């Protein structure tokens, strides 16, 4: 239920900027996607370096099996 | 006896010793039920050398693995390692521009990826001897 | 009745009615009585003997006109007589020749899990005699080690008849397999090479492998491209299933008490 | 242009687009550096600068519709694979 909320959050900014892009309600230009256009730029998932962390999980498996 | 002495001529590169005792040893492989070895063991006669230069060397000219297979000629000897390469003998991979016959690469991600792909069977069957265990408890 | 047990085996056959002939003597012998207990009675294994001859010639003529599904059925109806649990059943002439051409064919059309555990039911007539049997034998050791030329070069001693039928694509499927290696990252070289490793100094085989593979003639100089993959990669792909183990793991802790 | 799919951008992409000559673009960005609008950083035996970026501004209404498609792309990721998880741990959720 901590994913649940995941994306009922995400269907809130789901709805928003369908009517906005719509273009229904005024664009909040100071803060509305100002502050979503610092968000929208770290899910970073590079690969070749962070293939490499899974010898780590091999060794959180370690202990366990 | 018969089968000491018969990797005894498998080790080695002779095959005059490896047809005698055949001729030596043959009632004994009657008694045994073993004929197919005479018709399926050839193959490896010389297949069993070019797995241990394979192993040795690492990046082989395929001019020099003529005299070391004893072969007398470099034209076939590119059809025996094609012909090993085939069946999965060793994995190594052929430069046909030069000659050269390379082996694989370093040890791989087996540092990394592959050890859960063990780790999974020894968790269950671990646990299924607990289960066979808390099962089979108690009978009063 | 008794319908022509040498009629045109001798000289020739280019019938096609006495193939309904014998394609009525088929409808004849199995639907006299049967051919399953076989207890005893050597008269009614008189028609066994028939049924047995019949069935030679018929693969006989098969093999004179190149019918594939119909070469493997009139063998396996004969194996199947070579299979009676009684048999008393005197040695026909044809039976080690017969089985030649079952060991050859069913060599050409890579069967070779299914050739070792066929010669188990040959006890010991690989190394005495028979070189009708001895011949296929000696060709696959042969394709053992190395020794690609030896078969070409043995092409020429056949002992048995022609045996051209299953030779022919015997080493065509050995000629692509070869042009199999070559269609490999191996990526130019000249006619000389074709001549060296495929074989033939100058027939249309060099116009063979122009039209079915690639290979086509430059400055003197052929070309084939290269067949290595792009090999796409994320190594991070088992997340979903390396997620779902662990649920198990968990699973089968609790909940079952 | 390109947001953070493969943001290690190369050297002659700025020198053309910039149209400033090649020994430049180094001091081109150490001054986007020094006041702040970028975070990123220089390699130069590969000459590939890569980019970590937290200056926001406006970003003209096209530009949502993009956004749109990569936030539904986000949406059946999210929702999907928690019906996996849900239906396989079901029995341990209570």
């Amino acid at each position: 239920h901590g994913l649940k909320g995941l994306n009922s959050k995400l269907l809130d900014i789901r709805s928003y900027l369908e009517k906005v892009a719509t273009g229904k309600l005024p664009i909040n230009h100071q803060i509305i996607y100002q502050l979503q256009d610092v968000f929208n730029l770290l899910p970073d998932v590079s690969l070749q370096e962070f293939v490499k962390a899974f010898y780590l999980k091999t060794n959180d498996q370690m202990v366990v099996v | 006896m018969p089968y000491f002495l018969l990797t005894q001529a498998v080790r080695t590169g002779n095959l005059a010793k490896f047809n005698q005792v055949l001729d030596q040893f043959g009632e004994k492989f009657q008694a045994d039920g073993t004929y197919t070895l005479i018709i399926r063991l050839r193959h490896n006669v010389i297949k069993t050398g070019v797995r241990m230069i394979s192993l040795s060397y690492s990046r082989i000219s395929l001019a020099d693995i003529a005299q070391k297979l004893q072969l007398d000629s470099p034209e076939d000897a590119e059809f025996i390692v094609a012909k090993a390469i085939r069946d999965g003998v060793i994995e190594a991979s052929i430069n046909h521009e030069k000659g050269y016959v390379q082996s694989k690469e370093m040890i791989d991600i087996y540092s990394t990826r592959e050890p859960q792909l063990a780790f999974h069977q020894r968790i269950s069957f671990c646990l299924d001897i607990h289960n066979m265990s808390v099962k089979a408890m108690r009978f009063p | 009745m008794y319908e022509q047990l040498k009629g045109e085996w001798n000289r020739k056959s280019p019938n096609l009615s006495k193939c309904g002939e014998e394609l009525g003597r088929l409808k004849l012998v199995l639907l006299e009585l049967n051919f399953l207990p076989t207890t005893g009675t050597k008269l009614t294994k008189q028609q066994l003997i028939l049924a047995r001859d019949i069935l030679e010639i018929g693969a006989q003529w098969s093999i004179l006109r190149k019918d594939i599904p119909s070469f493997e059925r009139y063998m396996a109806q004969l194996k199947c007589y070579y299979f009676d649990y009684k048999e008393q059943l005197p040695e026909s002439a044809y039976m080690h020749q017969l089985l030649g051409l079952n060991l050859l064919f069913l060599l050409s059309q890579n069967r070779v899990a299914e050739f070792h555990t066929e010669l188990e039911r040959l006890p010991a007539k690989d190394i005495q005699t028979n070189v009708y049997i001895k011949h296929p034998v000696s060709l696959e050791q042969y394709l053992m080690e190395g020794s690609y030329n030896k078969v070409f070069l043995a092409k020429g001693n056949i002992p048995a008849e022609s045996y051209t039928f299953f030779i022919d694509i015997l080493l065509d499927t050995i000629r692509d397999e070869i042009a199999g290696c070559i269609e490999k990252a191996y990526e130019k070289i000249l006619f000389t090479e074709a001549t060296r490793i495929l074989f033939f100094n100058t027939p249309k085989k060099m116009t063979d492998y122009a039209k079915k593979r690639g290979w086509v003639l430059g400055p003197n100089n052929y070309y084939s491209f290269a067949s290595q993959q792009q090999k796409p990669e994320d190594t991070t792909i088992p997340s979903t299933e390396l997620a779902k183990q662990v649920i198990e793991y968990a699973r089968q802790l609790e909940m079952i008490v | 242009t390109r947001p953070a799919n493969h943001r290690q951008l190369t050297f002659e992409e700025i020198a053309k687009s910039a149209k400033i000559t090649v020994n430049e673009v180094e001091l081109l960005v150490m001054k986007a550096l020094s006041v702040g609008l970028v975070k990123g950083s220089i390699d130069e035996v590969d000459k590939r600068v890569h980019m970590t970026w937290v200056q926001p501004r406006v970003l003209d209404l096209q530009q949502i519709k993009g956004m749109k498609d990569r936030l539904e792309f986000w949406c059946t990721d999210v929702k999907s694979m928690e019906m996996l998880v849900e239906h396989q741990a079901h029995d341990i959720l209570t």
